[PDB]
Formats: structure tokens, sequence, C-alpha cells
């Protein structure tokens, strides 16, 4: 299955039409015909294959990692600390990209569901999108391509120094 | 009647209003006869070597070889650096490059000042 | 787009539209006649004949073959060359 | 030995292979983390990725 | 009787190359696809357990497809 | 094979014999050989032709190359790559070239000028705005779920 | 409704059988125009349905 | 990695103690086996590269180019007969063993660790190519072509050694992690300007850039087919690969001093696309095509986006395959007629009717077919450079138009319109040529199906 | 050699004149309404289509 | 019958076999745009009546 | 139309410009003329996915038209009464917009020329 | 620009003017009966002054007629759809495969088509059979050391075929 906590679906809405026709009803006969022509034999072959999969079952796990000390807690150069620190940072960068992918997929799903009036019960997901992406824009954006982790920490120090000067001129 | 069809470096001049062809003298008759003689001898030699079934290769135009070896290798001799050649070269080698160089300087200076004030469209400009 | 054409049929069609042209006498219409020699009609009328050929049959014959047909036998031979009139 | 043991074997080898630079693992890792930060109150993807207790600045 | 004789450049070399190409891909095109079919119809792909209490696996057992 | 005398070393001097040798080797008349001249742009001493040469040359001559317009011995003007049919059509024009570019530039500027006249002088049909119902159709514009309801109503007219 | 997706994707995939078939053929089809015409006609009759479902 | 190096050594005495009509099958079969063996490499994961020793390591910048090398060898080997197959057996053995030594130092070069080792194996890549192109160049100016080749590449790539020795004995060792993890952003004095210009100008000479692009075309029109494919594909994308390796240091001052190289590369791409439109001698068209694509790669490297690096290496692999294929079709045409010219052999849709399909497919993949790898490359390069500056899209699009035009003219000049009906020695298509076309164009379309392999280190 | 007694051509022309007679009305009429049908014209503004054709 | 039999039964079977299990184990996948409910109706699935449309006059 | 020729050739003073219409203030010749029932059930207008610029006056007639077209779909030529009724309602709305235009036009002409031709 | 002379002549030049003017009048005039009228008016207008024995007056009026033709021609004249310029222009060149090939086949297909290939073999045996003597004897004997024409005389003397006939007779059919 898939976790519906992280992949939210809105609850279903389905009207009940009832003609008020006398042609009557081509597509009703045709959807019953499609059901009895495709939906039964594919499911019978799939039941055969599901018994064959129920002969014996493998398992795969989710890969688990520990926590490194820091990049802020290593020594001067001393590579065999910073290597571990920066690989943990690189995995944070990878999972952060996948977080942004998840938020963008949720937004596209909201667009296709909610019809031509976009601005009703999609504005909340648009707001959380602008939240997370303003964070990512100020965090990981302007660093070029020859990063390891050190340019990110330099950006971090520079930005919080900018905030310190900002509250210095403010108060 | 007609404004006489001034030609151009694109417009061809058709055979009617030349008006040099209708200035017939013995020069033109003799030169056209010798031009027919030259085309006669060339097509004669070509049709001689053109029909041999014993032959297998191609007929090997020397004019094709000549034009290619002129236009490929024999461009560099001869040459002297003339003011015509040197000025035309300094215009066609440096000019457009220094031009779009200046426009990259101007556009980047505008963009760097606009992001130095920070009033850019990087509300969400992630894919840099 | 394929009519089965032959020498005899297109020979008769060329001779037919030569005969249909009025000011030459159809009594003295041999295939081995000549459009200047034995019937005496001028070369301008021969170019009228040329345009009659090209409007019946729908293909140009060029300026290099405008001087040098001058008789219906060579017209039939030149058309049989140009259209390749065989089965 | 140029197609029938090369091309189709390479087609099998690159048609499926493990998570090359961690695709499926990154999918499930981001799913677990968004589940955590939506079932635990704080907003997902806190900015300022380093802990500001773990930082120092040259003063004015 | 009616029909002329068409001119053709060559056919034998080209038909020979195409039959050789499709056949020498077909020689291990069919067994490979039947192999991947029997793999995902007999042995299973996998299922999705979690890591139990202190049982550390090998570097494998982390992947969906069994040939992976 | 091939001898270096069949390439083209140097220009037209000296004046009798080099013109003679170029006309012998390039299969041309003596006075019809007319070089560029020695301009300093390289160019050897290759011949010069009347430059159009490809929607010229009536094909009822039936020379050898039916679409390359060769004759196996013609000197083949230096810009022959640009000349071949499917690259550049140097046909004799039906009217002019100056008269055509005059009328085309005048017609295009004329149409864009009437367009500018249109851009400052619009038409419409005489009727007020579409009266949108609820605060200029609020909540379905840019956002604002409770932030800024900006009040306006309509009157039965 | 998986009916709609199934009919639309087979209107796509019907226009993959002819080209792949004669790439895999290496033979002379004499009714190959007939074959292209009938696969286009069957593609029409499989694409006529889900539009009717759409406005329905 | 020595499991790749040492069988390519041991493949050499195969050709020595194999007899007449028996060197051939052994070399071809066993190099295809080694191609399987390096198809086995692809193990790359997650945190970093794969270290194959204290001595070797494999990036994801390195893996597709290494696969390209060990796959382009046997294609080249079957490609390079009938121009020396009638010749002598000892000279044939010398030729094939020379190519194997060439491949060996290419693998040495691509899987380098310290940049000194990279430089030694760089000019070890250089030296067999010289002897190959000069000994079988088969035209009167192969002399001058090889001489310009060696003097340009050495004289450009001479001070790169001095800068590498300097960075060695001022900032420690030269493995890519300790080349990384320690390198400070270097300030803008004029000494730093010279060191940056030394490294980058050496590789500018290698690619070529437009300022020294006349390095190339003599050494492509006056080289045999093995040396041609080696030169174009493996040497130019090797130069780009070396640039990508070295450009991690000196990143702060490159925004100050990188502005003229972008301009020279852009206007050179425009002028090179213009010059490959009107030339005769069909072989030269592919050479200036290569100069155009490598100018686009150079723009892509001196802008520093991960988009730009992914698109750069994709464009590398795509034009390597396309130019190598199109060189092999030019060799097909020259085996047909002993011409080297362009306007001579026309027609050829009738004659060899399936040669049309491979010329069409080569001109499509040069044409940036929209799921091909070439359009992937040019697309990400144009995206990154429009992120760089908003006005540089015009030159890219004029490049696109002229690229499509010269590719179409190269297609329909030789193989369209009217057979000259005096050739009468062309033969129908061999099985060899269509086999070589099929060996080019199946992996390109397969990588078009799933390109999650060939994008860069910043995937 | 003017021949048109061809079953394929008469079938195809027949079917496309059916498509040029009924199918425009059929495709046009059961559209989902997404735009505003204007329909509110003065004199000599709606008449001008037929006026242009006749003139 | 075998001709149109294979051409309209084999691809529909394989595509609908493709459009259950793979298409649901890829979670964010084929998504419908919602049926436009109208006020004189009821939801077919759960079941409650939408109150119909309000005051009609001034027509 | 002819009004456009008059607006361009004559005085540009007395002419109200479209899309910058409201000049004279409200409750002027109005007073106590506003009901604006608008019984379209705006939440049901939101729930039923209706188009922008169809979220306007005479909405419920469009609601009924869509309801009958959904109820009798293979009846291809059934809903024409409600079609014509909805057309009639928004024709009345166009009449209302026309009258609002000409009322402001008469106001601007008569008021401005009374003031600036007697004062 | 012809095999048989250097210049064309005066009379055929006037004749080319007549034929092009007649063609452009076809192009100008639809409905064909008023075309026949205008054509006869053109025939009389050219038959105004045939009897002028002056040469320079005749070519002056010829150049004036060229001016009047050039100002009065049609932009898209009715060209024939087999001529160059027209619609066909080697339209069916797709199957104009040259006949020097068709012999580089596999002999399986030569076993399929036996009798045509036997007759082609005896064509080529006639070609080599009557190749050297009469052809190259008349080529190096009957012209002058400057041959100064393009056409060749037939091998009328004693025996075999008129020289250089292979690529003139054995050519494709222009409508396969
Ligand atoms: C895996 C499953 C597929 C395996 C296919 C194996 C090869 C099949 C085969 O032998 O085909 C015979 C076929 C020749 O058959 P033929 O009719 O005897 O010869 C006709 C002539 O040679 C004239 O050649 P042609 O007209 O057949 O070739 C024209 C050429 C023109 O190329 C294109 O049109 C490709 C670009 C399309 C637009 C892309 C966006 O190719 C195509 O039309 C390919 C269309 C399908 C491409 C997409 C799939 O072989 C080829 O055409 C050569 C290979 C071409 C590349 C195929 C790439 C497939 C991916």
């Amino acid at each position: 299955s898939w976790d519906k906590d992280v992949y939210p679906e809105p609850p279903r809405r389905t009207p009940a039409p009832s003609p008020q026709t006398s042609l009557p009803n081509p597509i009703t006969y045709l959807t019953k015909a499609f059901d009895l022509l495709v939906d039964r034999p594919v499911t019978l072959v799939r039941e055969f294959i599901e018994r064959q999969h129920a002969k014996n079952k493998y398992y795969y796990y989710h890969r688990e990692f520990r926590r490194v000390p820091d990049i802020t807690e290593c020594h001067e150069k001393d590579v065999l600390c910073m290597f571990e620190a920066e690989m943990q940072w690189k995995r944070d960068y990878k999972v952060d990209q996948e977080i942004v992918n998840i938020i963008q997929e949720r937004l596209k799903a909201c667009q296709q569901r909610e019809g031509e009036s976009h601005r009703q019960n999609c504005a909340k997901e648009l707001q959380q999108f602008t939240q997370v992406v303003k964070a990512y824009q100020d965090r990981y954006h302007d660093l070029g391509a020859h990063y390891s982790a050190r340019k990110c920490l330099a950006k971090q120090k520079q930005r919080m120094l900018a905030e310190r000067k900002a509250t210095k001129e403010a108060a | 009647s007609f404004p006489k069809y001034e030609p151009s470096r694109l417009a061809s001049l058709p055979t009617t209003l030349d008006p040099a062809e209708y200035d017939i003298s013995s020069e033109t008759r003799k030169a056209q006869a010798e031009r027919l003689a030259i085309r006669s001898r060339l097509k004669r030699e070509y049709q001689l070597q053109y029909n041999d079934p014993s032959r297998r290769g191609v007929v090997e135009d020397p004019a094709l070889i000549r034009w290619t070896c002129a236009r490929s290798a024999n461009v560099y001799p001869n040459f002297r650096p003339n003011t015509k050649t040197s000025l035309l070269g300094a215009l066609f080698g440096i000019g457009p490059l220094i031009f779009w160089y200046y426009v990259f300087k101007t556009d980047r200076d505008r963009k760097e000042k606009l992001i130095q004030e920070g009033k850019l469209d990087r509300t969400f400009n992630i894919s840099y | 787009d394929a009519p089965p054409l032959t020498l005899e049929g297109i020979k008769d069609r060329v001779l037919y539209v030569l005969k249909l042209y009025d000011k030459i006498d159809p009594e003295k219409l041999s295939v081995n006649s000549h459009f200047m020699k034995d019937l005496g009609l001028d070369s301008l009328d021969q170019v009228e004949i040329i345009m009659a050929m090209e409007d019946e049959f729908g293909f140009e014959i060029p300026d290099i073959d405008a001087e040098k047909l001058m008789c219906p036998q060579e017209i039939v031979d030149y058309i049989a060359d140009k259209k390749d009139v065989y089965e | 030995f140029g197609f029938s043991i090369v091309l189709v074997l390479g087609s099998t080898f690159v048609a499926y292979l493990p998570d090359y630079r961690m695709q499926e693992w990154a999918r499930r890792e981001a799913e677990r983390l968004v589940k955590y930060r939506e079932a635990h109150g704080l907003p997902l993807m806190e900015s300022n990725c380093f802990d500001p207790s773990k930082i120092q600045l040259p003063e004015d | 009787g009616k029909r002329l004789f068409i001119i053709k450049p060559s056919g034998f070399y080209d038909k020979r190359f195409l039959k050789l190409l499709r056949f020498y891909i077909l020689l291990t095109g069919i067994p490979v696809v039947i192999g991947i079919t029997l793999i995902n119809v007999f042995i299973g792909e996998a299922e999705l357990a979690e890591i139990p209490e202190g049982y550390v696996p090998e570097h494998w057992e982390y992947f969906k497809h069994p040939i992976s | 094979s091939h001898i270096t005398k069949d390439m083209l070393p140097g220009p037209y001097p000296k004046t009798p014999e080099e013109r003679a040798a170029a006309a012998k080797k390039y299969n041309m008349r003596v006075e019809d050989y007319e070089p560029y001249p020695d301009d300093g742009m390289g160019y050897g001493d290759y011949p010069k032709l009347p430059d159009r040469s490809q929607q010229e040359r009536d094909p009822w001559y039936d020379w050898d190359h039916p679409d390359l317009r060769l004759n196996w011995g013609e000197p083949m003007h230096w810009d022959l790559d640009m000349y071949i049919r499917n690259r550049v059509d140097t046909s004799p024009t039906p009217v002019n070239w100056n008269l055509m570019c005059k009328h085309l530039f005048g017609f295009v500027a004329f149409m864009l000028f009437m367009f500018w006249v249109g851009e400052t002088y619009p038409t419409y049909q005489p009727v007020g705005p579409k009266q949108y119902p609820y605060n200029n159709l609020y909540l379905e514009r840019g956002g604002d779920p409770n932030k800024e309801p900006e009040p306006v109503v309509h009157y039965e007219i | 409704m998986n009916l709609f997706s199934s009919l639309t994707l087979v209107t796509l995939i019907l226009l993959t059988m002819p080209i792949a078939a004669i790439n895999f053929n290496t033979h002379k089809f004499t009714n190959y125009p007939l074959y292209v015409k009938t696969t286009i006609s069957c593609a029409f009759i499989t694409s006529m349905i889900p539009t009717m479902m759409f406005i329905h | 990695m020595l499991k790749y190096i040492i069988p390519t050594m041991m493949l050499m005495p195969l050709t020595w103690l194999s007899k007449n009509s028996m060197i051939w099958i052994n070399t071809t079969l066993h190099s295809l086996l080694i191609s399987l063996t390096s198809l086995l490499l692809l193990n790359q994961f997650g945190d970093n590269s794969l270290n194959f020793s204290l001595t070797f390591f494999s990036d994801s910048l390195s893996t597709p180019l290494l696969i390209l090398t060990m796959w382009l060898l046997p294609l080249m080997l079957m490609a390079s007969q009938h121009h020396l197959s009638k010749e002598n057996l000892a000279r044939k053995k010398l030729f094939i063993s020379m190519l194997i030594l060439l491949q060996l130092f290419l693998i040495m070069t691509f899987t380098a660790t310290e940049l000194i080792f990279f430089y030694i194996m760089f000019e070890a890549t250089l030296v067999p190519t010289l002897i190959i192109i000069t000994r079988w160049g088969n035209q009167t100016e192969r002399l001058n072509a090889g001489l310009y080749f060696l003097f340009y590449t050495l004289a450009g790539s001479l001070p790169l050694l001095v800068a590498l020795i300097y960075i060695q004995n001022t900032m420690g060792s030269l493995n890519f992690l300790i080349l990384q993890y320690w390198v400070q952003p270097m300030p803008n004095s004029w000494s730093n300007t010279f060191m940056w210009l030394a490294c980058m100008m050496a590789f500018m000479v290698k690619m070529p850039l437009y300022g020294l692009h006349l390095w190339l075309p003599k050494a492509h029109v006056e080289a045999p087919i093995a040396g041609s494919m080696v030169l174009a594909a493996i040497l130019l994308k090797l130069g780009g690969y070396g640039m990508m390796r070295i450009t991690l240091l000196l990143n702060p001052i490159t925004d100050f001093m990188a502005y003229p190289f972008i301009m020279l590369s852009l206007w050179g791409m425009i002028m090179t696309s213009s010059i490959c439109l009107r030339q005769t001698d069909l072989k030269s068209l592919i050479a200036y095509s290569s100069v155009s694509h490598m100018a686009l790669v150079i723009v892509a490297i001196l802008i520093q986006t991960p988009w730009s690096y992914m698109g750069a290496t994709a464009l590398m692999i795509a034009h390597g395959l396309t130019s190598s294929m199109l060189f092999c079709l030019a060799n097909s045409n020259y085996e047909r007629v002993h011409s080297r010219t362009m306007i001579l052999a026309r027609g050829l849709q009738t004659l060899l009717p399936l040669m049309a399909a491979w010329w069409l497919l080569a001109s499509l993949t040069n044409l940036a077919l929209p799921p091909s790898i070439n359009l992937i490359g040019e697309l990400f390069v144009v995206m990154s450079t429009f992120s760089w500056s908003n006005i540089t899209i015009i030159l890219m699009g004029l490049n696109m138009v002229i690229t499509a035009l010269y590719s179409l003219y190269m297609l329909i000049t030789t193989q369209r319109g009217k057979h000259t009906h005096h050739i009468n020695n062309i033969l129908p298509s061999f099985t060899r040529e269509n086999a070589l076309m099929s060996l080019h164009m199946l992996p390109l379309l397969l990588l078009s199906l799933n390109p999650k392999i060939i994008l860069g280190p910043l995937y | 050699n003017i021949n048109e007694n061809n079953p394929f051509l008469i079938n195809s022309i027949k079917r496309l004149l059916i498509g040029s007679l009924f199918a425009g009305f059929i495709i046009s009429n059961n559209i989902p309404p997404m735009t505003i049908p204007q329909m509110t014209m003065p004199h000599y503004l709606k008449m001008t289509a037929l006026t242009v054709t006749i003139l | 019958s075998i001709f149109a039999f294979t051409h309209v039964l084999i691809p529909v079977w394989i595509i609908h076999y493709y459009l259950k299990y793979h298409v649901t184990t890829k979670p964010y996948t084929i998504v419908e745009k919602k049926p436009r409910i109208f006020p004189g109706d009821t939801i077919l699935e759960t079941g409650e009546v939408i109150p119909p449309m309000k005051e009609f006059p001034d027509q | 139309g002819a009004h456009l020729a008059r607006r361009y050739l004559g005085d540009a003073s007395v002419e109200p410009e479209p899309l910058r219409m409201p000049t004279f203030p409200p409750d002027y010749g109005f007073p106590e003329r506003k009901e604006r029932e608008m019984v379209a059930t705006q939440q049901e207008m939101n729930d039923a996915q209706l188009v922008l610029q169809q979220r306007d006056y005479c909405a419920h007639y469009l609601i009924r038209f869509l309801k009958c077209k959904r109820d009798s779909f293979p009846n291809f030529l059934a809903c024409k009464h409600e079609q014509h009724d909805w057309d009639y309602c928004e024709h009345l709305d166009y009449v209302k917009r026309m009258k609002e235009f000409e009322r402001e036009r008469r106001l601007l002409q008569r008021k401005k020329r009374r003031e600036q031709r007697e004062a | 620009f012809l095999p048989s002379a250097a210049y064309l002549t005066h009379q055929q030049k006037v004749l080319q003017l007549y034929k092009r003017a007649l063609r452009h009048l076809e192009s100008r005039c639809v409905h064909r009966d008023k075309y026949r009228y205008f054509a006869c008016l053109l025939r009389a207008r050219f038959d105004e002054h045939k009897n002028e024995k002056d040469m320079v007056k005749a070519t002056q009026l010829l150049r004036e007629a060229e001016k009047e033709f050039w100002h009065g021609q049609h932009p898209q004249p009715y060209i024939f759809p087999e001529s160059p310029g027209g619609t066909s222009y080697e339209r069916y060149e797709c199957y104009k495969v040259p006949e020097w090939c068709l012999d580089d086949w596999h002999p399986s297909e030569k076993a399929m088509y036996p009798d045509y290939f036997a007759k082609r073999e005896q064509w080529k045996k006639l070609r080599r059979e009557s190749w050297e003597r009469e052809v190259k004897q008349l080529q190096e004997e009957t012209p002058v050391g400057g041959p100064r024409t393009e056409a060749l005389p037939p091998a009328r003397k004693q025996g075999d075929l008129p020289p250089l006939w292979w690529h003139i007779v054995t050519r494709p059919r222009e409508r396969p």
C-alpha cells in the first residue's frame, strides 16, 4: 500500500443521476460489457499470479543510518571527521530535494482535483508550498556546484549575520 | 514605354534587353565559334572516356579536384597583409565579440545591482 | 494515368490534327510530305502546327527541336522517342 | 558476442539495478520524515539547517 | 504481354542483414523475456517488512526486484 | 595522377604568358580569362563568371550533370557552393528589385502604422462593466480567505 | 474510473502495433494498406466511446 | 580496477602470437568481453564515488566515459579494416597493438586519482594518436596535421604541469577528496589570474575553444578512421572531463575572469556553425560540428550550475556517439568513391536504400531529436545559461537554426536528388557497415529510454 | 481517361460530406458551456456575415 | 474473428492489467476532475440530500 | 457603431469612457433603489464547478440548464427551453448594462453642459 | 548554346520571341476563343512588315518587340507539367535506377529471372563485340584535330552501330 497520512486524499463526492430519458442508456450497457469482458478474466489471471506469489515471500527493509557528530564539532582539517559530517549533510540534501518533490506533487494533485475554481481548498496547500520553498530558497539555493558542506555553512553564517545587522538597525 | 530593367547583384539580366548581344561584330562571332570549339573538345574527350565498358572507376573531373584544392589548401598562398584585409579582419574578428561582451557586462551589472537590493523574483527561483 | 499507346494510334492522331488544319489540302497529305517543300505553307504556320502538337499532347518540345522536324514522319518518331510509346 | 550476449544483457543490467544514487530509499525517507513532522506539530523543513546554539559569530 | 521489367538496385544483401539482425537479437530476446516473466510470476518480487530487534542483514535484502 | 602545375600558384603577372597558361589549363579563351585581380584576399588566380548562372543555362541543351550544371570542363565560379539549385535562386525578376523592396517596405510600414492608429483608437460596444456580484468576485481572485474583505456592493438599476 | 484510462491508453497503443509489426515482420505484406486502414478505423471506434462518457 | 587494466595488457600479446586471419576474431571477441566486464562497473551510490584503491577511483563523471571507451574500441576495430587489410601482417599487428596501448592509457587517464597521474596519462593518451594519424593519414598533408596536433596540445598543456606542481607543494596531495575538503577560495591577485588562465587555457586548447579551433580540422580530414573516432570522441570529451575534474578549485575568481571565455565560445559557436555550412569535403563538416558542440560544452563548464554540469556531460556522451557514427558513414562514402569531396557522389537514395536510414538517424541525433541525449544536453545548457543571463538565448537559438540547416544540407547533398550515372563502381551495402551503424545507434536510443545513468555527479 | 467509379473514393467523399453536413452541428451543440454566448447584437452587426457572403 | 479479436482484446487486457496494481502502487497517479454536483441531488456513495435551489421569482 | 463616430468626431467632454466608467457618485438619482436579491446560492455556486465570468447574474438559470443536460444526456435536443430562458435573462442583463451606460452618459452630457454653458 | 552552331541565328531568335509571346498569351487569356482572336491579331501584327530587306531596321524592331514582350509578359506563365519549371521535372525519378547496375545481384535472383538476364548478357556481348574498331576509328579519323562540333556522324560505312550509343540508347523510360 501507500501511507495516506503523507499522501492526503480529500474524501469522495459522487452524485446520483437518474434519467429521465428514453433513448435509453448506451454507456450503461457498455460499461457492464467492459466489466464482463476485461474486469473478470484479468482478475482471474491475477488471482492465479497472486497465489503463485503466495507460494513464498521475500522481504526488503528501509535502510537506516545513525547520527554523525557534526561539521561544527570537528577540528581544523582532520579529514576523518569531516568526511562523515559532510556525507550526512549530503544525505540531508537528497532527502530535502525529495521533500520539495512531495510538496510539489501534492500541489499538482490539488490542481487537478479542485476544478476550474482553483482558489478554494487549494490556497492552504499553496500557502504551505510558499512556506517550505521560501525556506529552501533562502537555504540551499545560491551556492553553485562545487559545494561539499562548507559553502552551506558559510551561507548560514552570512545570513544570520545579516539578520543580526537587521535587528541592529531596527532596535 | 518601359523603365529599362536596371539589374542587381541578385536580379539576373535576361537575354532580351542585353543590349550588348545585338551589337554584333566579327569579334563576337569568332569568340562564340571558339567557345563552341572549346565545349566541343571538352565534351568530345568526356564522351570518349565516358563509354568504355572496360572502365570501372569514375571519370575523374580535374576541374572538381582543381576547385577543391584551390578552395581548401591554396587559400593561404598567396597572401599579403593589406589594409583592406587587416581592417576587414579586425572588424570581423573583434567587433561583434566586443559588442556582445559589453552587453553581457551591462546585463550582469543590472542583475547584480537588482539582487544586491534584493528586489528580484526569487520568491521561488529554485532551479537556478 | 495509363492509356495503352502505340505507334499507329498516335500516328493517326498526329495525321488527324494535321488534316483538321484547314488550309492544307487533305487530298495531298502523305506521311512523307514536308511542311515547307511540297505544300508550300510557311514556317510560321509550322510553328502553329508545333503549338497544336504541344496542346494536344501536353509536353514541351524545345527550341533546339523547333527547326528540325519539318515532316510528319519525324514528328511521329520524335514523339515516340519522348513518351517511349511501347507496351 | 556483440548483440546477443552484450545488448540484451546490458538491457537487463541497466533496466533494473539498485537505487542508483538512492532513488527509492530517498522516496521512503522523505515519506517517513513528512509523516513525522505532520504527526508531531512542528513545521516541515525548518529553515536554518544548523542549530544556532552550535554557531558563533565574529562580533562588531 | 503487358508489363515491363522494373530495375532494382539490390535486395539480397539488405534482406539478409535484416533477417540476421532480428534473428541474432531473437536468439536471446525470447529467452530473456521468458526468464524475466518466469521470475516475476514464480518467485515473487518482495514484500515490505521492517528491521526486527537486532537482526542485522547483509548488504542485500534491501531491494524490491529479486534479480536486483 | 596530379602535378602541382594543375593547382594555382600566384596571380596574373607576367601579363602575356600567365594569362596564356591560365587559358590553356582552365580550358578557356585568352581574353575571357579575367582574374579578380590580386586583391590581397588570397583567391589565387581563379576565374570569374557572371555570378548568377543557375536559373540561367536552359536545360534543353542536355549537358552531362543534369542538376549540378557542370559540363566537365567549365571553370566553375568560386561561389559555386552557393549557386546550385536548392540553395540560391538567381532568376531574372519580373519587375525590378528596387521597386519590389520599395513597395514591400512601404506596405509593411503602412500596415503597422494603421495598426498603431488602431492601438491608440479602439472600438467597443457602448456598455458599462460586468457587475461582478461579491466584492468583485472575492475568494476566487488571488486569495484572501479572511485577510482583507474590501467592501463594495451593487445597485438595482 | 479505470474504464476511461484503459480506453484512452489503448487508443494510444493501437498506433504502435503496425510500425512495430512491420519492423518485426521482414516480409512482404500485400494487404498492408488494408491493415493500416482497419487499425485506424478500430482506433476511431475505440476513441468514440470515452468522449461520449466525457460529455455524459 | 586492475581487473580492467591488466586484461587490456594481456590482450596485446594475443595479437602477437595469433596467426594470419586469427588476430582479428580474437581481438574483436575479447574486447567485447572486456566491454561486458566494464558494463559490470556500475555500482555507484549515495554518499560518494567508488574508490578502486589507494590508486584509483570512479566517479559518475568517470563511469559513462569509461564505458564509452571500452565500448568504442571494438566498433573501431571492425571499422578499421579494408584500408589496411590488404597490407602487410606485421604492420597490421603493429596497428592493432598501438590501438590497445592507446585504450590502456585512456583508461589510466579517465580513472586517475592524483592530477599529476592524470597529466602523465593525458599525454600518454597523446602519443599513440600521433603515430596512428601520421602513418595512415592517407593524404598529402598528414605531415602538417600531426605536427600542429602535437605542438598545439603540448604547448598549451605545458604550464598545467607547473601549476599542478605548485598546488601540490603548497597545499598537499592531489586526490580529489584532499583536493576537496581543504581548498580555500583563492583571492584575486594577478598570480591567481595566471594560474587560473594556465589551467583553463590548456584545456581550452584541448577542447578546442574557437581561438585554437584550427587545431582540429586538418587532423580530422587527414586522419584514418580509427584515429578520427579516437580523436573526436574520446580526446575531446576527455579534455572536457579533465576540465570538470580540475575546476573545483579557483571558483571565487572565475566569476571575475571567466567573462571573455564565455564570449569567445558563444561567438565562436556562431561562426563555426556558419563555416560548416558552405564547405566542401564532407569530412570537415563533422569536425566543425564538433567545434560547435564543444564550444557549447565550454560555456556549460564556465557557468557553474548543477543543471549545467548534468547537461554538459550528457552533451559530451551524445556528441561523442553522433560524431563517431557520422565519421563512420563518411568512411563508408569514401570506400564507395575515392573522392573525399562532397558534391561528387549525389543520388544514393536508390543505390544503397538502407544507407538512407542511417544517414537520416545520424542527422536526427545531430539535429537534437527531442528524446535523444543531444537535445537533453543542449536543453539543460540553454536553461542554465538563461539563468546566467537573460539575453544569451538568442545566440543559442541562432545556433539551433544553423545546426539544423547544416545537418539537413549534409544529409541532402550526398544522398539526395540525382545519381551522377558515371560512378559505376559502388557496391551494395556490406554487412560490416550496417553492423557498425547498428552498434552505434542502439545504445544511444537505449540511453534515450532511461537516462538516469548518464547524468553528472550532481544528478 | 476520366474515371471516378472507384468504391474507395466514393466511400471517403460520401463520409466526409456527411462530416461536412451533420458533424459540425453534432460536435458544436453538445459542448459543455464554458464561455459566454453573446447573442445580443443590434441590426447590421449580425446581418453582416450573410451580407459579406452575398456581396 | 481472430484479427480484431486479438487487436481489441489483447491490448485492453494488458493495459487494464497495467492500470490496477502498478497504477495504485504508484500512489499519486491518475486523478479525476470531480463530477459537478447539482443542488437538487444526493451523494450516491454516502447518502445525504443536497437542499435544492432557492427562491425562483422575478423571471 | 454610430455612437463611436459621434464620440470620436464630436466633443470628447460629454462622452463616458468605457472601462473607466464610474465618475458621478452613487445615491444621486438612485435613492432607495437597491434590492439585489441574487438568489444563486453562492456556496452551491462554489461547489458546482462553474467558470469565472459565469459566477455572475442569472447564475441559477445556468444551474438548471446544466442540471437538465446532466439528467437527460442521450436526449441530445431536449434542453432548449431553459437554454432560451437563460439567454433571455442575460439579454435582460445586457439591457441593464446598456441602460446604466446611457444613464451616466445623459448625466455627464446634461450636467456638464448645463453648468459650463450657463455658468 | 547548342550542338550545331555557336550563335543561334536571327530568324530562330525571332521565332523564339514568337513562341514565347504565343505561350504568354495562352497564359494571359482564358476561355480560348478570344485567345484565338488575340492570337490571330498577333499573327497579323508580326505579319505587318515581313518584307523589310533592311537588316538593322529589323533588329531594331526586334529589340522594341523584346521591350514590349518584357513589359507585357505574365508572372506565372502556363508552363507544362513535364517540362523543367513545371510540375513533373523528373517526377518519377524514384524508379530511374541506372542500368549499369542490376548486375550486382545475388545469382539466386538471376536464377529467378533467367531470360531477361540472358538477353542482357547478349546485349553486353554486342557492346564489347562491336566496341573498338569502327567507333574509335571514326572518332580519330572523321573529325579534324580540332573536331569543333558535338554531334557524331553515324557508322554508315560498312558494318556496326553508330558510335557511342550505350548511354544514349540504353537509358530509362521516363515513366516506369
